[PDB]
């Protein structure tokens, strides 16, 4: 039940932009991107 | 498909433009337009970086006969087609030149046309709500001011971290330019729901002197907000307004405290076990408390200061010195208070009458009652353990409550920065002050460093809500300093403390090892000789009478005489000097420990002088050993009982002694002292810095405190603005360049002059 803190909506892209872009280096075998949302 | 190629293009067209775009920061334009000439000379120009050329250009235009030139380039390029997103900015750019000149009539239909493309950009809605402000200069148009504010709101929803706290204060000036009809108040509620509340921080002192006054519930609904999510910075200020509204109501159901205590209920069940550890942390500090003797003798300090002060107004008059009522009722007050053998001797030895006709008898008799409680107080016990006297604050962990470090919340920043609490350090310390002995207790955070903190027990809360009202403006002007470039070169910063008011009577300050001040310097050097610190008081004091007693009026070369026969005997011109030569044995250290004091100087001397502040005492400027830095306790505005004048009429600017003009040295006086308060002075008369907002809402609850205080129209916001323009009058008076330098040299000049110096209070020490 890991929980992270957040503060505003535009600190919220800056650490979705770093995670996206952490997770496209070291991987090399997927190229894609999807996301959806539910509310 | 080549690929390098438009690469290299791309990336050398931004190098362009980010080298234009620094050079126009630079202050220079017509440099920045030779660079962006240079990309004419390349074929192949991608569409973006068009854009960010002309874009460059017409700010390089607007900072700079020559706006025709500039409106007429503009209508050369976008010829054909543009896209939706970048077609929204410039056409506020140039919605905003039309307004920076009288073509006013036709400007409204541009800024339509630049927000209706997306409406989210704050700067379509800002300098649209500005333009807005420009017109509310006359014709008045009481029911277009819902107007202005929903533009504010609406620009404040997506602008974070940055150039908020201006527009926010916009919104506070604004909202108190209303009737009786409650329609500003309405249009507030509705349209600001939706921002974040970490931009509220910043002024909730502001929000808390609104909903004090009239029709201010329905203001209630922001204060709720912010203290859903933040209870801690929300919760030791309702506390300490509750009780000073029942403490003055005392003396002599109500709305307001109906208010607080309705916002206390509704932050109860939020987090619960937070609010009972804060109120076990505050009901355990009564024991902090010192004991009679220090009460007596810091009543009796403030007693001989406030004698001074009257024996100065007695200045050229006859030796009788009639003893004013206000001293009277303080020696009855001191009777009643301390009237188990040393407590009733006073009553029979000197306090049986107040004296009859003399003044001098007991200023005289005042000294030696200082001595003797000082002697006497020397043996009084510095140490005491937390494990007695109090559990709840000994037997604490981080495992209670999440309890952060006290001061905190005071300005929000875009990281976290939120160090909890550890453990408190079962060891304390008396430190003895200028008037009284506080103690400093020891705090650990999480991270393993001790943070000090010290607890003041300072009464006339009247005179103590001014004091860090003007610490929240200097620490608001603070982040002003590092957008320039000649500011941060010198390493310009102001220094501010942290003071959290938690009772009217008790608060918490910073406090840290090594900070001693210049009275006290001359304290150590004074008991190192066979002399009294109190001798050119007196001997200025009796040796004047006996001039003036054979007759003769004083003039103004006998003050030059007395003042140098005080400078020649008793403090020499390099007193401060020798001790940091002492002091410091290293060379390197010495320097830098001067550089810093020269900064600070510069700093705390433009405040004084600029904003109106209180006159600078020996006994107020606090010098750090650790680091060098310097900073002044508790500044206070100066505003005269009769009206809201706003004047401050001393001789000198600032203080400058002859000890601190040579300490330095005769070169860094004139040089760097100088440099920095026109670095200053350029910074805050740039027209792109909100100024003005932020420095009408300090001056408007001052007004309404002193009002409040000695006995809601327009005269209210009359007096606000004359004051206001009145700090930038002398603001612009020392910041303009000409053929001459500039007006600082002039006023520095006669800062040191001994001429200005003599004419000067001797509780001021001119000398010293």
């Amino acid at each position: 039940s890991n929980w992270f803190i957040i503060g505003s909506k535009t600190d919220a892209e800056r650490v979705v932009n770093q995670y996206q872009e952490l997770v496209q280096n070291e991987a090399k075998c997927p190229v894609k991107m999807s996301h959806s949302s539910s509310g | 498909s080549s690929n390098n190629a438009m690469l290299g293009v791309h990336a050398s067209a931004s190098a362009i433009i980010q080298y234009g775009k620094i050079a126009r920061k630079q202050g220079l334009v017509n440099v920045a337009l030779d660079i962006l000439s240079r990309i004419h000379t390349i074929p192949t120009v991608p569409i973006v970086d068009c854009f960010q050329k002309i874009r460059q250009q017409v700010k390089c235009y607007l900072q700079l006969n020559e706006c025709m030139q500039g409106l007429e380039v503009i209508e050369s390029t976008n010829l054909k087609y543009f896209t939706k997103e970048m077609t929204a900015e410039f056409y506020a750019l140039k919605g905003m030149f039309l307004a920076q000149i009288n073509k006013s009539e036709e400007a409204n239909k541009a800024f339509s046309a630049a927000v209706q493309m997306h409406d989210v950009l704050v700067k379509a809605w800002a300098m649209w709500g500005d333009y807005l402000e420009n017109i509310f200069v006359k014709e008045r148009q009481l029911h277009l001011g819902v107007s202005a504010i929903t533009c504010y709101l609406h620009a404040c929803r997506h602008q974070n971290e940055s150039k908020s706290r201006k527009y926010l204060a916009k919104v506070l000036w604004l909202l108190s330019f209303d009737d009786d009809k409650n329609t500003l108040a309405d249009a507030v509620d509705k349209y600001c729901i939706g921002v974040p509340p970490i931009q509220w921080l910043a002024w909730i002192p502001q929000l808390l002197t609104c909903l004090v006054g009239s029709e201010g519930k329905l203001l209630l609904n922001l204060i709720s907000q912010v203290g859903r999510v933040y209870p801690q910075a929300v919760y030791f200020p309702i506390r300490t307004l509750y009780l000073t509204l029942k403490i003055e109501q005392r003396e002599r159901a109500t709305a307001p405290m109906w208010r607080c205590s309705r916002i206390m209920h509704m932050q109860r069940e939020l987090h619960p076990t937070l609010l009972s550890s804060l109120e076990g942390i505050v009901d355990q500090m009564v024991w902090f408390r010192e004991n009679w003797h220090e009460e007596v003798l810091r009543q009796l300090q403030q007693g001989l200061a406030k004698c001074y002060s009257v024996a100065f107004e007695k200045s050229g008059a006859v030796s009788d010195a009639k003893i004013t009522p206000h001293t009277l009722n303080f020696v009855k007050k001191l009777v009643s208070t301390f009237g188990k053998l040393k407590g009733q001797f006073t009553t029979d030895f000197d306090f049986s009458v107040p004296g009859s006709m003399k003044l001098h008898n007991l200023i005289s008799k005042l000294k030696k009652w200082i001595k003797i409680l000082e002697a006497k107080t020397k043996q009084l016990p510095k140490f005491f353990l937390i494990e007695e006297k109090c559990r709840f604050l000994s037997n604490f962990s981080a495992q209670t409550a999440e309890v952060e470090i006290p001061g905190e919340f005071l300005m929000p920043k875009p990281t976290h920065y939120y160090i909890k609490i550890a453990r408190f350090m079962p060891r304390v310390e008396i430190v003895q002050k200028h008037n009284t002995a506080a103690r400093r207790l020891y705090i650990r955070g999480h991270n393993g460093k001790i943070y000090p903190y010290l607890v003041m027990n300072d009464a006339c809360l009247t005179e103590s809500r001014r004091e860090e009202r003007v610490l929240q403006l200097l620490r608001l002007l603070n982040p002003c300093l590092e957008k320039r470039k000649e500011t941060t070169k010198r390493h310009l910063f102001f220094t501010v403390p942290r003071v959290v008011a938690v009772s009217p009577q008790m608060r918490l300050v910073e406090d840290n090892p090594s900070s001693l001040s210049l009275v006290e310097i001359y304290k150590q050097r004074c008991a190192k000789k066979g002399i009294e610190h109190d001798n050119p008081i007196s001997r200025y004091y009796d040796r004047l009478a006996t001039v003036q007693a054979r007759g003769t009026q004083a003039s103004h070369q006998v003050l030059r005489d007395i003042l140098k026969e005080v400078q020649s005997n008793m403090v020499p011109r390099s007193m401060l000097k020798e001790w940091a030569l002492h002091t410091f044995p290293n060379a390197t250290d010495y320097w830098t420990f001067r550089k810093m004091f020269t900064i600070q100087l510069a700093l705390i001397g433009f405040a004084e002088f600029v904003l109106h502040l209180n006159r600078l005492n020996p006994e107020m400027l606090q010098i750090a050993q650790d680091t060098g830095k310097l900073n002044v306790a508790y500044f206070r505005f100066d505003i005269n009982d009769a009206t809201g004048d706003l004047d401050a009429n001393r001789p000198v600017p600032f203080r400058l002694t002859p000890n601190i003009s040579e300490f330095l040295t005769t070169i860094g006086v004139s040089g760097p002292l100088t440099a920095s308060m026109i670095a200053v002075a350029r910074c805050f008369a740039q027209p792109n810095f909100k100024v003005d907002g932020i420095l009408k809402t300090v001056l408007r609850d001052e007004i309404i405190a002193w009002h409040k205080k000695t006995q809601d129209s327009q005269q209210l916001v009359s007096l606000v603005q004359k004051a206001v323009t009145a700090i930038m009058t002398r603001l612009h008076n020392l910041a303009q360049f000409e053929g001459g330098e500039s007006k600082v040299n002039t006023l520095v000049a006669a800062a040191n002059s001994l001429d200005n110096l003599c004419r000067m209070d001797p509780a001021w020490h001119p000398w010293l």
